[PDB]
């Protein structure tokens, strides 16, 4: 089977700038047909992949100039004269030549936009849940740039740990940011004793730690 | 304006088989090759065959011979594919695709092989108050919680309300139940007036459910 | 033309 593997398997460029994805061959992906078969697939966040050229350098239907292939025969390359908000995802190059066809590991292009401090919000526990025996409380970071981001739980001044689980968005398509949820969760029990609930969060675009907190009784 | 619609996603439980369908329009079906690819959780894309409506005919990679079926039937433009003897690690999303002038990939059906029981999520509220209202918007959501297996699909008011919307990954609960949250930023002064539903569905499970967010107060 | 992945030809 004809191994493809491209190069880098990460990228991260400011907008406006350019970005090469390369993909080698262990054999010519040349035919006895005058023709090399390779294309190039995108795959946005939650989606299906789409070609985006054939042939080598064929631009699909509805495909900005900005894309363009080039390569000989066992190297292949990929270029983006400007990156854009949009161009954010995953590039796969795809051998068509020998059998069966395969793909390449795949590149992951993350768009370099200027630092924006997280919107912080917080959710109580609603009485649905708390009626069933758990609680969890949500905290919410939203639209925030770059990613690491840390969040601690405090309840009642008590630093919390073990009893939370976060999770990260993927690079938005349009403004370019993040967003993260941190999840509290504990019984209805331990809930109830217990009066202060904060968030402390913590970010490259903030001087000092953020705070969001309710008090159980409201 | 070629399309490919694929069925929802199944759990299985080891040794065991499944069938997944691809129903096809708006290109003669009995005439074009219909390919078959599955994409690994972390492991890349691979392609497992293809099938001629025509006469039937039927090629395949090594790997997959004798592992998976392809059959169609023209009268519905329906290809079909069955994959025999599952392991664990047969767990991936499987993509139908046209591959000429237009190419073309159905969403992809997620087939789990496990042997955990499938269980239906539970939804709450995330309520718009106080505590998540910030400079004339105001974020609310969906904490859909103890499911098994993925995924679970979320829409807000039936498709009509996307923009805004964070539907954040799934995380692994250590009671092997998987919980997710799925959040939306409105305008604070349309709280009283708007509404804001969040449509739940686990075709595993069969569940379907419709949540109502109103506000709270802190 | 390709015999490997016909489909290829368009």
């Amino acid at each position: 089977d004809i191994q493809m593997t491209q190069t880098p398997l990460s990228l991260s460029v400011t907008p406006g700038q350019p970005a090469s994805i390369s993909c080698k061959s262990s054999q010519s992906l040349l035919y006895s047909n005058g023709k090399t078969y390779l294309n190039w697939l995108l795959q946005k966040p939650g989606q299906s992949p789409k070609r985006l050229i054939y042939l080598v350098s064929k631009l699909d239907s509805g495909v900005p100039d900005r894309f363009s292939g080039s390569g000989s025969g066992t190297d292949f390359t990929l270029k983006i004269s400007r990156v854009e908000a949009e161009d954010v995802g995953v590039y796969y190059c795809v051998q068509g030549t020998h059998f069966p066809q395969t793909f390449g590991g795949g590149t992951k292009v993350e768009i370099k936009r200027t630092v924006a401090a997280p919107s912080v919000f917080i959710f109580p526990p609603s009485d649905e849940q708390l009626k069933s025996g758990t609680a969890s409380v949500v905290c919410l970071l939203n639209n925030f740039y770059p990613r690491e981001a840390k969040v601690q739980w405090k309840v009642d001044n008590a630093l919390q740990s073990g009893n939370s689980q976060e999770s990260v968005t993927e690079q938005d398509s349009k403004d370019s940011t993040y967003s993260l949820s941190s999840t509290l969760t504990l019984s209805k029990a331990d809930y109830e004793k217990h009066k202060v609930y904060a968030c402390e969060v913590t970010h490259q675009g903030l001087s000092s730690p953020v705070t969001k907190s309710f008090n159980r009784g409201e | 304006q070629v399309q490919l619609v694929q069925s929802g996603a199944e759990v299985v439980k080891p040794g065991a088989s499944v069938k997944v369908s691809c129903k096809a329009s708006g290109y003669a079906f009995s005439s074009s090759w219909m390919n078959w690819v599955r994409q690994a959780p972390g492991q890349g894309l691979e392609w497992i065959g293809r099938i001629y409506p025509g006469d039937g005919d039927t090629n395949y990679a090594q790997k997959f011979q004798g592992k998976a079926t392809l059959t169609a039937d023209k009268s519905t433009s329906t290809a079909y594919m069955e994959l025999s003897s599952l392991r664990s690690e047969d767990t991936a999303v499987y993509f139908c695709a046209r591959e000429y002038d237009e190419a073309y990939w159905g969403q992809g059906t997620l087939v789990t092989v496990s042997s955990a029981s499938t269980k239906g999520p539970s939804v709450f509220p995330l309520a718009p108050s106080s505590k998540s209202t910030s400079g004339g918007t105001a974020a609310l959501g969906c904490l859909v919680k103890d499911y098994f297996p993925e995924p679970v699909t979320v829409s807000w008011n039936s498709g009509a309300l996307t923009s805004g919307v964070h539907t954040f990954p799934a995380v692994l609960q250590s009671s092997g139940l998987y919980s997710l949250s799925s959040v939306v930023t409105v305008p604070s002064s349309s709280l009283g007036t708007q509404t804001y539903i969040c449509n739940v569905n686990h075709k595993p499970s069969n569940t379907k459910v419709d949540k109502k967010v109103e506000p709270k107060s802190c | 033309a390709n015999s490997n992945n016909p489909d290829w030809d368009f």
